[PDB]
């Protein structure tokens, strides 16, 4: 009955700047790795980015290097997305989720294979003019 | 009399970290080269006694127990080891000695959706005795905020739980741990294990031992009977 | 009941293993000395549910011989141990219809054997904590069936505990006669040697509480030295106490069973100290 | 003619497991005192762990206190080194070298020189992605 | 395993060294030992 709350999202001018957030209720952090997948209209749902369990190696997709960040806090046991730099084709639904153990590149595996234990409801992030 | 290892030491299903079987065997034969074959494994790391001299030593009580666990703490299962793997879910004592057996199981212990029946705790209140088991499913507590609800912020599930995947690589490869533990001591006197001779002689001029004293002389067959609980024989000046 | 009552020549019990024909061998070891006096603990009948207090604690001084006589089979149980509570070890010996278990662990509560004024009324123990050595085997007392009046079966027993042995020695006469303390002379079998170590300090003895001269013996013993006649066969045929009469004292010095006429010098008659004085200086 | 082989290494992911083991051909192990040495290009050479003559008091550095073990067989005259959850930093060649005596921490000396009489080729262990 | 050739496993060699590193403590320092051994009996006698 673990839940994964998301705050954040909107409307967002292009070149702006935010900050999702989100917060485990059941499980704790530092022990899952979570990452966050968006979802376009007409589209399949992809990656963006991760946090390992221990200690924490970030990992970034191809489209989302060198603008995207990645950080989490156990005090508050929030993991927080921060969007630097979006541009207009970045109109999405964003998901965070959690699976246990370092799931994030270990071995010959990679973490584009949704199959993470716990969802969320998710936020939309609009850019428009 | 005899006891079966092949059946003891594999299980359909290996249970979890926080809830380990135990079974304890006794008065049988110590026979411990035929597993070889029942059992896939590299190392066969037995600390104290050769396995080529397990079929004299005789041996009172006996333990066996398996666990699954992950391939990034196979040795932490050790005397002397601290940690959150070890400390509060499975220590060995400091004296231990006996057979540690692991094995990598990835054909047997991992499904492509990911299998999710093996389970292990991360939050306790502090570091439990040796050789003890906790079941129990509470909320810690590891904030300001009283844990009286069912979950929430500053409230974490004790109770955490593998993702296993073909995928991955060694380190996070689920293994299986086989301890066969062993202890040496006295008092039942009946678990005795392999101090069965043979070759009596008659007639002759030998030495002898009987369940305790040693003689020399010629042993012969009389006419005498003995009451049932009657052992020994003696006469006059305490001789046998 | 608290009656007292000599024990003639009972008491007695093989000292080892060993075999000896045609001898007299003398030992200094634990029993029950000759013309002693024994407690008598009756059990009321009791056709009301509420008490009888006919089971009381016993003080368990180095080692109990045990006796009893009755038709049937309500004399069932003994429970041993220093404390009997929820803090340490206490054993336990109940006979079941044709086996026995033998289970030494804590016994948090023993309220009272169930007294219904008997088909599965025995619940005298509530929770049961870690513990090892449940030992099962064949039955200890075997049923010897009376008949025609005037004959019944007489149990006896020791018990023992010595350097972390329990050892219960028993024998089962079946003539007793019209007297329930009879004439004769009956040496003891050994049955079994349970090793568990715990000290003893307090028993108590399980009835057939539902309903019911006491029928029922108790006696203490002492580390004394007899002479014991063993046959040409195998079997302790009589014993001699040593410190009995002056009389047991000459046969024990003198080794031999019978005595011939004369003088002989036995042991030595010393004087002991009543007080013992110190006178130091008066100096501060 | 002493000669020590090393078997093991390879290329293995970060988080990952293995079991260098070297074994003697004319001398024996539980009279000699056994110890691991790591190089790395750009850097001098540094020991990993050690196993004395008798029994075996096992000494680590302190960059791999906690992850790495060692251990002693004499029923196979051979000695392993299991490495586990391996940073991107363990990237090395090691060495398996034999000394004589309990030359491991007797007195004031102590096993970082790099002395011992008894060399090998050494082993490539790679981690990376 | 017989142990005509000369190295390999089971098949040691006889003698074995020993280090004296000066770093050492007094538990494996060197130490020079002569021994005396004396026969004293009415004999024709040599040393006196
Ligand atoms: C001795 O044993 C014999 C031989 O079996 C037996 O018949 C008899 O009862 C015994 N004799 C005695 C006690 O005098």
């Amino acid at each position: 009955q673990v839940q994964l709350q998301e705050s954040g999202g909107g409307l967002v001018q292009p070149g702006g700047s935010l900050r999702l957030s989100c917060t485990a209720s059941g499980i704790a952090l530092h022990t899952h790795a979570t990452g966050w997948f968006r979802q376009a209209p007409g589209k399949e749902r992809e990656g963006v980015s991760c946090i390992s369990s221990g200690d924490g190696t970030t990992y970034y997709e191809d489209s989302v290097e060198g603008r995207f960040t990645i950080s989490r806090d156990n005090a508050k046991n929030t993991v927080y997305l921060q969007m630097n730099s979006l541009k207009l084709e970045d109109t999405a639904v964003y998901y965070c989720a959690a699976d246990p153990g370092a799931v994030c590149h270990s071995g010959s595996y990679y973490y584009t294979d949704d199959d993470f234990y716990y969802r969320g409801q998710g936020t939309q992030v609009t850019v428009s003019s | 009399n005899l006891c079966p290892f092949d059946e003891v030491f594999n299980a359909t299903r290996f249970a979890s970290v926080y809830a380990w079987n135990r079974k304890r065997i006794s008065n049988c034969v110590a026979d411990y080269s035929v597993l070889y074959n029942f059992a896939p494994f590299f190392a066969f790391k037995c600390y104290g006694v050769s396995p080529t001299k397990l079929n004299d030593l005789c041996f009172t009580n006996v333990y066996a127990d398996s666990f699954v666990i992950r391939g990034n703490e196979v040795s932490q299962i050790a005397p002397g080891q601290t940690g959150n793997i070890a400390d509060y879910n499975y220590k060995l004592p400091d004296d231990f000695t006996g057979c540690v057996i692991a094995w990598n199981s990835n054909k047997l212990d991992s499904k492509v959706g990911g299998n999710y029946n093996y389970r292990y705790r991360l939050f306790r209140k502090s570091n439990l005795k040796p050789f003890e088991r906790d079941i129990s499913t509470e909320i810690y507590q590891a904030g300001n905020k009283p844990c009286n609800g069912v979950a929430g912020v500053n409230c974490y599930f004790p109770l955490q739980s593998y993702g296993f995947r073909p995928t991955y690589g060694v380190g996070h490869q689920p293994y299986r741990v086989v301890v066969l533990s062993f202890e040496l001591l006295h008092a039942p006197a009946t678990v005795c294990g392999p101090k069965k001779s043979t070759n009596l002689v008659k007639n002759k001029c030998v030495n002898f031992n009987f369940n305790g004293l040693t003689g020399t002389g010629v042993l012969t067959e009389s006419n005498k009977k003995f009451l049932p609980f009657q052992q020994f024989g003696r006469d006059i000046a305490d001789t046998t | 009941t608290q009656s007292y009552t000599n024990s003639f020549t009972r008491g007695v019990y093989y000292p080892d293993k060993v075999f000896r024909s045609s001898v007299l061998h003398s030992t200094q070891d634990l029993f029950l000395p000759f013309f002693s006096n024994v407690t008598w603990f009756h059990a009321i009948s009791g056709t009301n549910g509420t008490k009888r207090f006919d089971n009381p604690v016993l003080p368990f001084n180095d080692g109990v011989y045990f006796a009893s006589t009755e038709k049937s089979n309500i004399i069932r149980g003994w429970i041993f141990g220093t404390t009997l509570d929820s803090k340490t070890q206490s054993l336990l010996i109940v006979n079941n219809a044709t086996n026995v278990v033998i289970k030494v662990c804590e016994f948090q509560f023993c309220n009272d054997p169930f007294l219904d004024v008997m088909e599965s009324e025995f619940r005298v123990y509530s929770s049961a904590n870690n513990c090892t050595f449940e030992y099962v085997s064949q039955p200890f007392l075997m049923d010897l069936e009376g008949k025609q009046g005037n004959f019944k079966n007489l149990r006896e027993f020791v018990f023992k505990n010595i350097d972390g042995y329990f050892k219960i020695y028993s024998k089962h006469t079946p003539i007793n006669l019209g007297r329930d303390l009879p004439q004769g002379f009956s040496a003891l079998e050994p049955l079994v040697d349970l090793p568990i170590g715990i000290n003893i300090t307090r028993f108590q003895t399980l009835l057939a509480l539902h309903r019911s001269a006491a029928a029922y013996y108790v006696g203490y013993l002492q580390p004394r030295t007899f002479l014991l006649k063993y046959n040409e066969n195998g079997t302790i045929t009589d014993a001699v106490d040593c410190a009995l009469d002056p009389l047991s004292e000459t046969k024990c010095t003198l080794k031999s069973f019978t005595v011939e006429k004369g003088i002989y010098q036995t042991s030595n008659f010393r004087v002991q100290p009543t007080e013992s004085i110190v006178r130091f200086p008066n100096i501060t």
